[PDB]
RNA sequence: GCUAAACCUAGCCCCAAACCCCCACCUUACUACCAAACCUUAGCCAAACCAUUUACAUAAAGUAUAGGCGAUA
């Protein structure tokens, strides 16, 4: 879990257990193409390779082979009108190579105004014969 | 947005046995006679067109519908319009009666009228100032079937009527133009 | 496997999904404990799915299909914590009395402010630690002057707001 | 922007009330309130107080015109009696039917207050969201789940020095 | 440019308000009240000049010695500085001496 | 052309003007107290 | 506009309770 | 010079960059020669249920009856749990009903809090 | 004709009255986890320099009194 103080360990203690986990994981289509065994995750910055391996293996039952993590530095050059630097959050990206020769690719998700259309198609735009007169007067 | 109008026309009568529509319409108000429509139709038409000369902006808003105000006003904006009705020969009359759910009526008119529209510098561009010319017109009035005013919705042009008057101005119509490579072939 | 990170395929790109009702604190209080755990992990799966969906939608620049679902589950998640934490509270007292699970005390930092020091866990007793005793927990006398100033500053702020408040009301009563 | 202090108890108008105006444009006409905006006191009324506005206006292109409903202030507009046909002041008078209900001043009339779905593939049945499966337990969540699922542990937690 | 172009909204002064319709009531509580009171003790305001007048220096001395132990630190330092300056000025500066 | 008076270095930052150099002597706590009086956002590097 | 009730001396002896620290020293001895 | 900006792992000389981790927790210690020893007892090994046969789902039906918040105040829990028990047994010492005079024994202590989350 | 003009609440000043306010942080602060505090106020400024000297409710009274018996206190 995150934002919690952990029980400390002394030699011979019990196993530290998190019976109601706090972590929240999302996953993203890689920006530059990745091996067919790699899945790319965003995980909270208070999380570790061992945590993520156990996290996936325990919750989802997806056998993981290896994990490598990288902490991305959000940009801090984008100034508000007060001229205050505004920094979007740093994040942690985890590359997870699956085991047993499996393969994966992020599937392609995502595969009152009738009045304006109807009045525009029947707008009766300027008939250049008319030369600018109001047409409508049947007189 | 509670439009006061009815988008399009359900069945626009074709220019040259509807009591169910009467039952479904007059019920919602319960005080009306179709034979009371001719006088009101001519009165609203003439007073509204006089107001078009006046340029009383609010009165035109109250009389005409949303689909009818802006197109008239924009052209009439920044150019005087000296419209005038004169003595009529033929009484107008209902053409039919048509029924979220807002109703429609149509009226046939054969009038004697005059137009004179001047440029924003005062120069004539259309119509003759005082010639009383006969006209035939088909006009649809929409009825907002609470307190729905019986406004003039639109006028419809019949394809079997003579064309429009000439125009005192000379006009070009640039059609097939040249291209930097595509020739006039 | 990983397919649980995306909802059933029929909902892909639908632009609208029937969203149920977020759980309610009492409606969870009616439930047991094991079922509470299981429902928590169910909601975890849902929250992962929805956060992934949001990130992808933001990446495409196509609109988020139905964002409210995310908010709903988050609220449910929050509610769930409260319920179990309530039982936690409703046990601490009823077997130790303590109103806070994590032990702490009141102290005076080096600047004089009264601060609530929550304790950390250590495995040597405090009196022979070398980094703990470098951390002052007392106020030398030269601090006192600044305390007064700080209090005075705060007083001014309070006054202004209170004063300004009634002026608004007064002006309002001069309209009606 | 001056809006007089009127609290919820002192306020009477709501979304969907039969409202007749006292002043302003379209005087003395009745309508309904789609929305009441308490923060700035806007009263939208169907087709009443309308002001016609151009939509689609460029430097040349004129577009269409629509009667946008200009909202109204609460003093400008009062409620409508469904029987007496007269806007009467809403003096909060306690009644046996309801302690807080709109009661007319001219006559002892109480005005009522104006204010579906199916289970999906991922929604619970109602009768299964109320089962009283909870037995009152003094054991915390951790003990109960460990005993339930058979997780085993006997190594003891060693003493620690909090401070 | 130093002039406006729109007349301000005409202020409404209610010359027959409460606090204008009584300005001076009980301003003679002594000469016809058995001299129980004194108009001095009708005038609200600061504790250090309820019924007293002096120049700026005397006024600040009175403020010090009468409320100068309840006043915030920075204000008190400003006040002592003001006494020092007004002393220097009144006692060493001017045309007449 | 002149102006090379300042070659930055973080060790010297945090070991000449840090939070644990102000709190090492009482005058430094005067400085940090002045700065959290004036309401600054950089109490000490 | 019935004017406000006229000011008066507080009708009775002033016995300031001796608890509050604001009661001035001179208003507590035997002289007063 | 960037006084305002948050101080993080990416700024200082090489020593700083090595030392200041982030919120990620430690799991073990550093033995001689810059070697790392990780303990199985500091890895927060998760627990999960078997979701088989689970009748509860992420969203509740809108049709469910509306409710009211009544937080589990301590006396309420004690009543619901014990009051029948004390009532029945008093007609014929408190550890026999559920009380725990101390907490050093059991693995899931309440105060101080040992079990995580 | 451009550029420009023009406004009036945002708030603030002086008073009264009342005594006031989950997690991480002394190591390189915001980093889960190891062998000591007390000591006069100073001199600018006036004395036309400067050396003794030189301010920090009401009335008694600027009186007794001090003072290169002087500026002043």
């Amino acid at each position: 879990a995150r934002n919690v103080v952990y029980p400390l360990y002394r030699l011979g203690g019990p196993q530290l257990r998190v019976f109601r986990t706090n972590f929240f994981i999302q996953l993203v289509r890689p920006g530059v193409a990745q091996p067919e065994d790699t899945v790319q995750f965003r995980i909270p910055m208070e999380m570790t390779r061992v945590d993520l391996r156990n996290y996936l293996e325990g919750i989802y039952n997806v056998p993981v082979a290896a994990v490598r993590t990288r902490v991305q530095h959000g940009s801090n050059k984008r100034r508000d009108h007060r001229n205050v630097r505004i920094k979007k959050p740093d994040y942690k990206v985890a590359y997870v190579q699956l085991a047993h020769g499996q393969t994966f690719t992020f599937p392609d998700l995502f595969p009152l105004y009738s009045m304006l259309e109807e009045e525009r198609q029947q707008r009766q735009s300027s008939d250049p014969r008319r030369g600018g007169v109001p047409s409508w007067f049947g007189l | 947005i509670h439009l006061a109008c009815t988008a399009g026309i359900f069945d626009a009568y074709v220019p040259p046995a509807s009591q169910v529509s009467i039952r479904r319409i007059k019920d919602y108000d319960a005080n009306f006679k179709i034979k009371d429509f001719p006088e009101k139709a001519k009165d609203i038409f003439i007073e509204a067109h006089l107001c078009l000369n006046n340029s009383d902006h609010d009165r035109l808003h109250t009389l005409v519908t949303e689909h009818c105000f802006p197109d008239m006003t924009w052209d009439i904006k920044y150019k005087t319009v000296r419209w005038s009705f004169v003595e009529s020969l033929e009484p107008s009359h209902v053409v039919q009666v048509r029924c979220n759910v807002y109703g429609q009526i149509t009226v046939r008119m054969h009038t004697r009228q005059t137009l004179a529209i001047y440029d924003r510098f005062g120069r004539l561009m259309y119509g003759q100032e005082d010639v009383p010319k006969d006209v035939l017109e088909y006009v649809v009035f929409e009825k907002q079937l609470p307190y729905g005013s019986w406004r003039m919705h639109t006028k419809i042009v019949p394809p079997w009527a003579p064309p429009k008057q000439p125009i005192l101005k000379t006009v070009m119509i640039p059609g097939p133009q040249l291209k930097p490579e595509e020739e006039y072939e | 496997g990983l397919e649980e990170f995306f909802d059933d395929p029929k909902n892909w790109g639908q632009e609208k999904v029937k969203s149920g009702a977020a759980w309610t604190c009492q409606q969870l209080r009616n439930k047991s404990n094991e079922d509470l755990h299981k429902l928590w992990y169910v909601l975890l799966k849902e929250r992962n799915m929805l956060l992934t969906l949001e990130q992808e939608a933001k990446r495409q620049r196509l609109p988020m299909p139905s964002p409210e679902r995310l908010d709903k589950v988050v609220d449910s998640m929050d509610a769930l914590d409260k319920v179990v934490q309530e039982r936690e509270d409703a046990l601490r007292l009823l077997q130790t009395g303590q109103e806070r699970a994590r032990p702490g005390a009141w102290r005076r930092d080096i600047f004089g402010r009264i601060i609530w020091h929550k304790f950390k866990q250590w495995v040597i007793p405090w009196h022979l630690n070398k980094r703990y005793n470098r951390k002052r927990f007392f106020a030398l006398p030269y601090v006192d002057h600044f305390l007064r100033l700080e209090r005075e500053k705060r007083a001014r702020i309070k006054a202004r707001k209170e004063n300004l408040e009634r002026k608004k009301a007064k002006i309002l009563l001069k309209k009606f | 922007v001056v809006v007089e202090p009127i609290s919820d108890e002192d306020w009477y108008l709501f979304c969907g009330d039969t409202v007749e105006i006292l002043e302003g444009k379209d005087a003395g006409k009745q309508g309904k309130v789609v929305q009441v905006i308490r923060q700035r006191n806007w009263v939208v009324v169907g087709g009443l107080n309308t002001h016609y506005r151009y939509i689609g206006k460029t430097m040349d292109y004129r577009g269409t015109m629509i009667p946008s409903e200009a909202p109204l202030l609460h003093r400008q507009v009062k409620l409508v009696d469904p029987m007496d046909r007269k806007p009467t002041e809403i003096e909060w008078r306690f009644t046996e039917a309801g302690e807080r209900v709109r009661v007319s001043t001219r006559s002892g009339r109480i005005i009522p207050k104006p204010e579906t779905w199916i289970d999906g593939p991922k929604d619970t049945s109602v009768e299964d969201a109320l089962e009283r499966t909870y037995v009152p337990c003094l054991k915390t969540l951790q003990e109960e789940v460990m005993e339930a699922m058979g997780i085993k542990e006997t190594r003891k937690y060693k003493k620690v020095y909090w401070y | 440019i130093g002039i406006r172009l729109t007349l301000p909204p005409p202020k409404v002064v209610d010359r027959w308000n409460e606090k204008r319709a009584m300005f001076g009531v009980y301003d003679n509580i002594g000469i016809l009240g058995n001299f129980e009171k004194h108009p001095k003790e009708l005038i609200r305001g600061p504790i250090w000049l309820r019924g007293w007048k002096g120049n700026e220096l005397q006024r600040c001395i009175r403020k010090r010695k009468m409320v100068g132990s309840r006043m915030f630190a920075d204000d008190l330092h400003n006040l002592n500085k003001r006494i020092r300056y007004l002393y220097k000025h009144f006692n060493r500066h001017g045309k007449f001496r | 052309a002149r102006g090379n008076e300042y070659q930055p270095s973080n060790i010297k930052r945090k070991n000449k003007h840090g939070w644990v150099r102000r709190l090492s002597t009482p005058a430094g706590v005067q400085v940090i107290l002045r700065r959290m009086l004036k309401g600054r956002k950089s109490l000490s590097h | 506009y019935r004017a406000r009730p006229p000011p008066r001396r507080r009708p009775g002896p002033r016995w300031p309770d001796p608890e509050d620290l604001l009661t001035p020293r001179w208003q507590l001895g035997p002289r007063y | 010079a960037d006084r305002m900006s948050k101080w993080t792992s990416k700024r200082g000389p090489r020593s700083f960059r090595g030392r200041k981790g982030r919120g990620a927790k430690g799991i073990g210690f550093l033995t001689s020669g810059w070697r790392f020893v990780q303990i199985k007892e500091m890895v927060p090994e998760f627990v999960v249920p078997d979701l088989t046969g689970f009748k509860l789902k992420p969203y509740v039906s809108y049709l469910a009856p509306e409710s009211e918040e009544t937080p589990l105040t301590a006396a309420q829990l004690f009543s619901e749990a014990v009051a029948p028990a004390i009532e029945k047994d008093f007609k014929d010492n408190l550890e026999k009903y559920g009380f725990e005079p101390t907490q050093e024994g059991k693995l899931f202590q309440l105060y101080p809090r040992n079990f995580l989350r």
